[PDB]
Parts: structure tokens; C-alpha cells; sequence
């Protein structure tokens, strides 16, 4: 069972009056609910749909369209490396290999215990600076396959 | 109100799109996402016709019939080689991911996708790779759900939500993995959901009441009743 | 190093040395909000728009359309008193990193440019449609908005004249298609980010059925200097037909990657070897993209033409964000083009068939070609995708640009594509009792 | 029920040519000449042979896209496993 907390419901209701249409707060409501819990559970869809005033179908379409609104159980510290043209050139492949050799998983999976999900991301908009990756909200650039272990040991 | 289609000169209502006017004149243009009740959206890209100007532009540009205003000084050509090839390749792209199951589809001899595939003259598969697959939902005791056969034309969603105001059907996902169904298994609440069995051009939504005791369209015997 | 001066470096000139942002006090100190004050208390709408049209400012997002015409398109009638100005801070393009600099280190520049543009447009609200992966940028933008609000630069009665312009920030989830001009509007409405057909243009019916002009970050950063220093000064920065300054940079394995502000007539070789340093220690130049990923490759011969819209447009390619990428010799072209097409295919939306269903086919063909399992008719099938995904065949501009690096790499390096075709075309599986139809 | 009127069948072979699942075939053997003409109407029980006929290894349902007891949604020939829209991958 799912029910919206008081803090996140209040934040959604405060976001709903930044726009002319309540619907417009849908992405921000999903991001609030995800911030609190790490992902958007199946009941959060209907809860947000009841708070805003739009159906659960629209909220579920918004949540499954965008790639940073997780609809499946994701660990903590959702690692997102970049694999686009500028990074492909700078060698993000070695960075992905040293990441999935240390986490012992494949891109798209949790590790064992609910920490260090591994995902690829479109581009982090920091191309001139080596292969990049974000862990949760910290952008890490100039990545070297030697410094992946020590950089992962900072997140517990 | 006087368009030129392949040299011929017709008289049309200048207030509707070129697909509507050309279909009213009796010509044959393929189209998946247009419906004369749900307006025109340019999604499927399958009703492409070459459009010239000056009556002497020998190098027109491909444009969708359902989205051009069909004004007075309009010169198009449905049969242009480039337009033919694009319309054909457009169905080939849809056929890249289709399921090899016409024989077991609820609607053979009644499917619009079959009509348009035979119409665009495409009977050869160059695709070689895997097809995307989808899991079905339980939509009720009335209509079935086979998302493997979806061509993403958006007719179901447009009708069900913008026309009939359904509120429990939409589109999910993106990037060739798009999905059209309910947010969760369950019966469809809208009173007018049966029309999804004929709005959908493919055999994604097909009624169960006929699927139990099935018979191909040719075998049926109809009569005008109320 | 570079000697910045307010004359030649209107954007990058105030940027303090230690990379920390420039807050409201230091900004105003370095002649900040002077252009906004001039525009608000010495000009009027329909005059700022003409000043921007005469200055010749052009779209810095990648399209290249004139900003003055963009703003003029707005309807002229006071029956529509609710208008929106949306900054396109969503910067997703594999190779562009220019808005990060601007709205991380100079948030007040963007705030003031947006204030001036929303006064010119008679818009009461402004939404900075942010990226989401820009954490520090969002923090700095919100801090700058709060400072300008507390200091009178934002709010109901802005510096005497009656003009409200409440300014908001919208950090969205990560999809590249929301960068599109009229898909950004959908995403801001809280819907799925699907583009919209034009006409009607966003200028006449946009955000919520109201008028709306979507502008990039650099375009809007360009305006404060135009108003503050004058229209002629901006007209005369250099003798090129694209007036103003531009953020240009070289990405890739160059000796000093980054971005700089250049007079918009600079040859691409003058950025690679003078500023960016050149290929580094043992690497050899092979090709380059002018602008973000989504522009045509160019060989070494095209390295001397000036970086402007008309020159690179006539050279086959197109100047996008003017942030080049240098591809060195050690990069297989088929692998690189596969890495680009899989992004362009996975990052699409589902609306139109040519993009949604034809880009994955190209991705699979390129994977087979780079694995060594190509077959006759593959390159001739890729080339057919570059003609049928071009402009006009698809609903938006995502696929026309998605298929530009593919055709541009085929043209120049067909040998690296053919080298992958090592199989006999076969598609059937030889059913036992049926005899195949021969050729 | 499957029923074929053998008092009308001209043995053209058009049926076998149309069957997309290779179910019905024409085999080298003649029908007995019945006594009543009613007994010339075969009703599936008579027709269903025990074997695969001329084409030994063809299995239509190994090609079809819809699920049966044997194969699931992603287990057909030249098909990919179904990716859920609620996935995490971009
Ligand atoms: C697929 C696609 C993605 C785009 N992404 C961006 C983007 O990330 N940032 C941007 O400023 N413009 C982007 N644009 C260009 C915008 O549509 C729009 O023209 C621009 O943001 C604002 O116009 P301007 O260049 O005149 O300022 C994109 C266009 C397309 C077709
Ligand atoms: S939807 Fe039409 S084309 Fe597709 S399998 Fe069914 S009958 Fe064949
Ligand atoms: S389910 Fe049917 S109507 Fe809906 S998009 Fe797919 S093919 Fe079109
Ligand atoms: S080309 Fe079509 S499918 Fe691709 S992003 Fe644009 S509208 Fe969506
Ligand atoms: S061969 Fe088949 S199709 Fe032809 S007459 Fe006999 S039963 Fe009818
Ligand atoms: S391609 Fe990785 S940071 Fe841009
Ligand atoms: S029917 Fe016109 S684009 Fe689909
Ligand atoms: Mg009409
Ligand atoms: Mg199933
Ligand atoms: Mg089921
Ligand atoms: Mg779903
Ligand atoms: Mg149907
Ligand atoms: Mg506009």
C-alpha cells in the first residue's frame, strides 16, 4: 500500500501554483516522490494523480517516458556514466569495464544489497573533461580506470 | 478549391486536408493515423505525396497529405516515384517489428495494415534482425490486447482519451519501445471502449465476444439492422 | 593567455578567474543590470525588439534563425495579455557544454537577459527550463533569482516601471528530445515531450495556448550587452555577416579542450591549433564535427573555412552549437557512427515512424558492420535511410540531424564501412519441403 | 471441427497451396468409393494423420508472435525478449 507523506504532498501542492495548469507540476511531483524514496512506487502514480487532478494514465505516461523517473527498485547511489560521442572518444569503455568489474553487475542492475545501481546516461554536458559520470548528484570528470575503486569507496 | 493531382484537375473543399479531399475524390493514399473523426496528426508519416509549385517545379518536396491545407494553387502527385518509394519504405519500417501471425490474428481479411501493405506494393523482407516483443494486459471481458501487433499510430489513444474522454488508457515508454494500454491490468471503464476494435488499424484491440466463436470476415453474412 | 575586454568578450569577460560564480554585488559592480535599467526606464517594447533585430542577433541554440524576427512574430493586440518566455537551458547534445559555463559562473547575466527579453515581449512569466543533471547550475540560478528578487530586479514593480515578470526554474528529467523548441513546451506543460507541428508557431500559440518565444541560453545572454553598449557596437564586432560573438570550442582528444568566445568568423583551424592546442602527442587528425552531434562530419580540407552559418552550410555540414569535436585517426568510423546512432535512436520519442522505426534499423546494421557480420545491401540500406529521414519526411528535426553524421561518414570513409561486409546476404532458413526461389 | 466434402473436391491442390501452416496436404492415395455419398464427407477424425507429412520440421507456432504453452512472448524465432516500459535503461 502507498500513501503520500505530508512533506512531499506539501511540496507538490506548493509546486502546483508555479504554473497556470496543475498538470505542469507532474514531473516535479514525480521527482519529489523519487527523492524521498529513491524511485516511484506503483501507488505513487495514483497518489500523485489524485493530488494534481489528472488521471493515473497521464502520470504513468510521464513517468515512463522520462529516463530519470525510475519506476523500478533502484539501489542507493545510482551510478550514471556517460557513453556518447565525446566520451566514447576519451575512453568511457574502460571506465564502464572497471565499473562493472568492481560492482560485479551489468548496466541496469543493482549490486546485491541495494547500493550502486549502474546505468548509462545520454551526455553529462561536460565533454571537454574526459569521460564523465554522476553518482547521485556529484558529477565526476576526468575518470581513470584506476580511480574507480577509490571513488566508489566514498559512498558506502 | 482547385487542386492538381497527377496532372488531373479536381475541385475540392479548400477547408480540409489533402488526404481527406483525395479520399473523397476516389483516389487511394495509404494512411494509418488519420481518422475522419479524430482530426489529423502527422505521426505515422504514411500518407506522403509529392508537392510541387508553379505547375512547373520539377523537383517537389515530400509532404504528408493529411497535414497540408489543400488550398487553391496546389499541385501534388500521388504517384511520384519518390513518393511511392517513401510510402513503401514507411510500411517496411512497420513490418520490421511485426509478429508473424496473420493466421492466428483475430482480424485477417479485416486488417487495415494488411490492406496498406498490399497497397504500397511491399512483399519482400530485407530486415534480418530481431523484433521487439511486448507482454499483454487484461483489459476486460470485452476486448483483447496483443501489443506485439502495434504500429504506434496513436489512433487508440487519440480516440479513447481526446475524443471519448476515457482517463484510463494512454501511451507509455518511448523510442521504439512505446506501449499503448492501461496503467495496470483491469477492465476498461469507458462505456464507448468497444470502438477500439475498429479504430485500431491492427489486431491489437480485438473483441473477445467474437474471438471465442471466430470466423473470418469473408465468411460472415451481414444485413443492415438497428 | 586570452585578454578579455568588454569590447571583444561581452559574454566571457566578467568571469572571475578562480571559476567561482559572479554574484549580484560583483555583477552590478562590473556594469551589471545597466542594460536592463536602460531598457526598462529609457525604452519600450516594439523598440527593444527592433534593437535586437537591427543588432542582427541570431539563434545560438543550433537553428540559427534571427531572434528579432522570432520576437516580432508575436501577435500585436492587448487582448492577449498573458505571454511566456522560456529559456532553453536544457542542453542535451553529445558535444555541447557551453550553457553549463554561462549559467554556472554567470547566472545574473542570464537573469538580466531574460528580464530584458521578457520586457520586450510583454511576457509576465519566465521559465528557465533546466537540464536536471545541472545541480550547481540550478543552485546558482535560484540563488541569483532570489538575490535579484530581494534587490528589486525581480518582482511586481521592477525598478519603477510597471512590469512583474516572475521568474521560475524547471529542472526536468533527462530526455534529449525536450530540447526541441516545441517539445520543450509540451514537457513544461507536464506532458510527454512530443514535438508539435508548425504552423501555428509557438509565437502565436505556445506554452498554454498563450504566446511564447523559446530562446536558448546564449541568445538570451547576448541581449544584455546589446542593450547596454549599443546596437552599432554589436553590429561592428567583426566584419562577418553573422554579427556578434559566439562560444566556440574544440572537444575530443585535443591538447587543451574547452570553449572560448570568438568573433564568429574564425576559421576552424584557428580554434584547433591556436586555442585548443591541436591533436595531442602522437594522434593524427581524421575528421571533425562542427557543432554538436547531429551535424555532418568534415575532413581536414574543410578546416580553413570560417565558422559561420553560410560557410559550413555550403560546405555540406551545418554550424550547430559551434562546439567542434575532433576525431583522431585511432577512432574507427563505424564504431563512432554506431555510438551516435544508438544515442539518436534510444533518445528519440515514439511519434513518427521514420525516426522511431528506422534509426534502430541503422543501429543494428552498424552493430553488425562493426562486428564483422555485414552483408551486401547494408550500406545501400543505410544510404536509403539518409534520404528518407531527411528534413520534411519526419515530424521534427531530430532524425534529419540524427542521420547527418551517418551519411557524412559514409561519403568520406566508405572504405571503413565496406570493410565490415563479410557475409553473403541470407535471410531465409530453408524450410525442408519447399524449394527456394532462385535468382 | 474440420470437414471436407469429397463428393465436390476436384483435387486441385489449391487448399494445400493456401495453407500457411502446412497443415493440409495432398498425399498419393485415393479415397474409397463410398456407397451413400454421405460417407464421402470427412470430419477431421478421418483426415488428421499421425505424422508430419511432406514437410518434416516446419512449426508455424515457432514463428508466430503470440504466446502458447510451449513458447512465451520472447521465445519465437528471430524475436527479442520483451523490454518493460517501467525499465531503468534509457
Ligand atoms: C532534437 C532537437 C534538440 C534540440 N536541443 C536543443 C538543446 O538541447 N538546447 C538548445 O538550446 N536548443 C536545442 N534545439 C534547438 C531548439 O529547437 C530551439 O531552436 C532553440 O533551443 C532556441 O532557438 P534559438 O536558437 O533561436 O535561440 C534542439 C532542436 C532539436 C530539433
Ligand atoms: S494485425 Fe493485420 S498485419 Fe498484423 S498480424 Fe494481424 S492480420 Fe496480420
Ligand atoms: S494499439 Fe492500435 S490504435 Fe493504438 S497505436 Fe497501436 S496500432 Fe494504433
Ligand atoms: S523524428 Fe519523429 S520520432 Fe524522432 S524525435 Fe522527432 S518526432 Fe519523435
Ligand atoms: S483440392 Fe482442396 S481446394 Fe481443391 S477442390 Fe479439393 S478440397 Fe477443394
Ligand atoms: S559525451 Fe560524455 S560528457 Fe558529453
Ligand atoms: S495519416 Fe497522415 S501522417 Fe499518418
Ligand atoms: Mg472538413
Ligand atoms: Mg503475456
Ligand atoms: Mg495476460
Ligand atoms: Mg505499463
Ligand atoms: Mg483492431
Ligand atoms: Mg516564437
Amino acid at each position: 500500500a502507498f500513501e503520500l507523506s505530508a512533506a512531499e504532498r506539501e511540496a507538490i501542492e506548493h509546486e502546483m501554483h508555479h504554473y497556470e495548469d496543475p498538470r505542469a507540476a507532474s514531473i516535479e511531483a514525480l521527482k519529489i516522490v523519487q527523492k524521498q524514496r529513491g524511485w516511484v512506487p506503483d501507488g505513487a502514480i495514483h497518489a500523485i494523480a489524485d493530488v494534481l487532478g489528472i488521471p493515473a494514465s497521464d502520470v504513468e505516461g510521464v513517468a515512463t517516458f522520462y529516463s530519470q523517473i525510475f519506476r523500478q527498485p533502484v539501489g542507493r547511489h545510482v551510478i550514471r556514466y556517460c557513453d556518447s560521442v565525446v566520451c566514447h572518444i576519451n575512453g568511457y569503455q574502460g571506465i564502464q569495464a572497471a565499473l562493472e568489474k568492481k560492482l560485479n553487475i551489468k548496466p541496469g542492475q543493482t549490486t546485491f544489497d541495494g547500493r550502486f545501481t549502474l546505468l548509462p546516461t545520454c551526455c553529462l554536458g561536460n565533454c571537454d573533461k574526459g569521460p564523465n559520470m554522476m553518482i547521485d548528484e556529484d558529477t565526476h570528470a576526468h575518470l581513470t580506470p584506476e580511480a574507480i575503486p577509490e571513488l566508489l569507496e566514498r559512498y558506502k | 478549391a482547385t487542386i492538381h493531382v497527377d496532372g488531373k484537375e479536381y475541385e475540392v473543399n479548400g477547408a480540409d486536408n489533402l488526404l481527406e479531399a483525395c479520399l473523397s475524390l476516389g483516389l487511394d493514399i495509404p494512411y494509418f493515423c488519420w481518422h475522419p473523426a479524430l482530426g489529423s496528426v502527422g505521426a505515422c508519416r504514411q500518407c506522403a505525396v509529392k508537392q510541387y509549385q508553379n505547375a512547373e517545379d520539377t523537383r517537389g518536396r515530400l509532404v504528408m497529405s493529411c497535414m497540408t491545407p489543400a488550398s487553391d494553387g496546389t499541385f501534388i502527385s500521388i504517384d511520384d516515384e519518390e513518393a511511392k518509394q517513401f510510402r513503401e519504405s514507411v510500411v517496411e519500417w512497420l513490418m520490421t517489428n511485426h509478429p508473424h501471425d496473420c493466421p492466428v490474428c483475430e482480424e485477417g481479411g479485416n486488417c487495415h495494415l494488411q490492406d496498406m501493405t498490399v497497397m504500397t506494393g511491399h512483399s519482400f523482407r530485407r530486415y534480418r534482425f530481431t523484433k521487439r516483443t511486448h507482454r499483454n494486459q487484461d483489459l476486460g471481458p470485452f476486448i483483447s490486447h496483443e501489443m506485439n501487433r502495434c504500429i504506434a499510430c496513436y489512433r487508440c489513444v487519440r480516440y479513447y482519451k481526446d475524443y471519448a474522454d476515457g482517463t484510463d488508457l494512454g501511451v507509455y515508454g518511448a523510442h521504439d519501445n512505446v506501449y499503448f494500454g492501461r496503467p495496470e491490468d483491469g477492465t476498461l471503464e469507458s462505456e464507448f471502449s468497444g470502438n477500439l476494435v475498429e479504430i485500431c488499424p491492427t489486431g491489437v484491440f480485438t473483441d473477445k465476444t467474437h474471438s471465442e466463436r471466430y470466423n473470418r470476415k469473408w465468411d460472415m453474412q451481414f444485413a443492415p439492422s438497428i | 593567455n586570452i585578454i578579455r575586454t568588454p569590447e571583444t568578450h561581452p559574454l566571457t569577460w566578467r568571469l572571475r578567474d578562480d571559476k567561482q560564480p559572479v554574484w549580484l554585488d560583483e555583477y552590478r559592480s562590473k556594469n551589471g543590470y545597466e542594460g536592463a535599467r536602460k531598457a526598462l526606464t529609457g525604452l519600450s517594447p516594439d523598440e527593444i525588439v527592433n534593437q535586437v533585430k537591427d543588432a542582427g542577433l541570431k539563434g545560438r541554440g543550433g537553428a540559427g534563425f534571427s531572434t528579432g524576427l522570432k520576437w516580432s512574430l508575436m501577435p500585436k493586440d492587448e487582448s492577449m495579455n498573458i505571454r511566456y518566455l522560456l529559456c532553453n537551458a536544457d542542453e542535451m547534445e553529445p558535444g555541447t557544454y557551453k550553457d553549463r559555463l554561462l549559467m554556472e559562473q554567470l547566472p545574473h547575466l542570464l537573469v538580466e537577459g531574460m528580464l530584458i527579453s521578457a520586457f520586450a515581449l510583454k511576457a509576465y512569466r519566465g521559465y528557465i527550463f533546466l537540464r536536471g543533471e545541472y545541480i550547481e547550475a540550478a543552485v546558482n540560478l535560484r540563488r541569483a533569482i532570489a538575490e535579484a528578487t530581494e534587490a528589486g530586479l525581480l518582482g511586481k514593480n521592477i525598478m519603477g516601471t510597471g512590469f512583474d515578470f516572475e521568474l521560475f526554474v524547471h529542472t526536468g528529467a533527462g530526455r534529449y528530445i525536450c530540447g526541441e523548441e516545441t517539445a520543450l513546451i509540451n514537457s513544461l506543460e507536464g506532458r510527454r515531450a512530443n514535438p508539435r507541428s508548425k504552423p501555428p508557431f509557438p509565437a502565436t500559440s505556445g506554452a498554454w495556448g498563450k504566446p511564447t518565444c523559446v530562446n536558448n541560453v546564449e541568445t538570451l545572454c547576448n541581449v544584455p550587452a546589446i542593450l547596454a553598449n549599443g546596437v552599432e557596437w554589436y553590429q561592428n564586432i567583426s566584419k562577418s555577416k553573422d554579427a556578434g560573438t559566439k562560444l566556440m570550442g574544440f572537444s575530443g582528444r585535443v591538447k587543451n579542450p574547452g570553449l572560448w568566445e570568438l568573433p564568429f568568423g574564425t576559421t576552424a583551424r584557428e580554434i584547433l591549433e591556436d586555442y585548443a592546442g591541436g591533436m595531442r602527442d602522437g594522434l593524427k587528425f581524421k575528421a571533425w564535427q562542427p557543432g554538436g552531434a547531429g551535424t555532418d562530419f568534415l575532413t581536414e580540407a574543410h578546416l580553413d573555412l570560417p565558422m559561420e552559418f553560410e560557410s559550413i552550410g555550403k560546405a555540406g555540414s551545418r554550424l550547430g552549437t559551434a562546439l567542434a569535436m575532433a576525431v583522431d585517426h585511432e577512432i574507427n568510423m563505424v564504431s563512432l557512427v554506431r555510438n551516435l546512432e544508438e544515442f539518436f535512436a534510444r533518445e528519440s520519442c515514439g511519434w513518427c515512424t521514420p525516426c522511431r522505426d528506422g534509426l534502430p534499423w541503422s543501429v543494428k546494421i552498424l552493430r553488425a558492420l562493426e562486428r564483422g557480420e555485414g552483408q551486401p545491401g547494408d550500406i545501400e540500406t543505410l544510404e536509403q535511410l539518409c534520404r528518407f529521414l531527411g528534413p520534411g519526411k519526419t515530424f521534427c528535426a531530430h532524425a534529419p540531424g540524427a542521420v547527418e553524421p551517418l551519411q557524412s561518414a559514409i561519403k568520406y570513409f566508405r572504405e571503413e564501412f565496406e570493410a565490415g561486409i563479410k557475409q553473403p546476404f541470407s535471410n531465409t532458413h530453408l524450410i525442408n519441403g519447399i524449394q527456394p526461389n532462385l535468382l | 471441427f474440420f470437414r471436407i466434402n469429397f463428393s465436390r473436391c476436384i483435387f486441385c491442390g489449391l487448399c494445400e497451396e493456401a495453407c500457411p501452416t502446412t497443415a493440409i496436404q495432398l498425399t498419393p492415395d485415393f479415397e474409397m468409393g463410398e456407397y451413400k455419398r454421405q460417407d464421402l464427407v470427412y470430419e477431421k477424425e478421418d483426415l488428421l494423420i499421425s505424422g508430419p507429412g511432406k514437410y518434416p520440421e516446419y512449426n508455424f507456432y515457432r514463428m508466430a508472435g503470440m504466446a502458447i504453452d510451449g513458447k512465451d512472448k520472447g521465445e519465437a524465432e528471430n524475436e527479442a525478449k520483451p523490454i518493460d516500459v517501467k525499465s531503468l535503461l534509457p
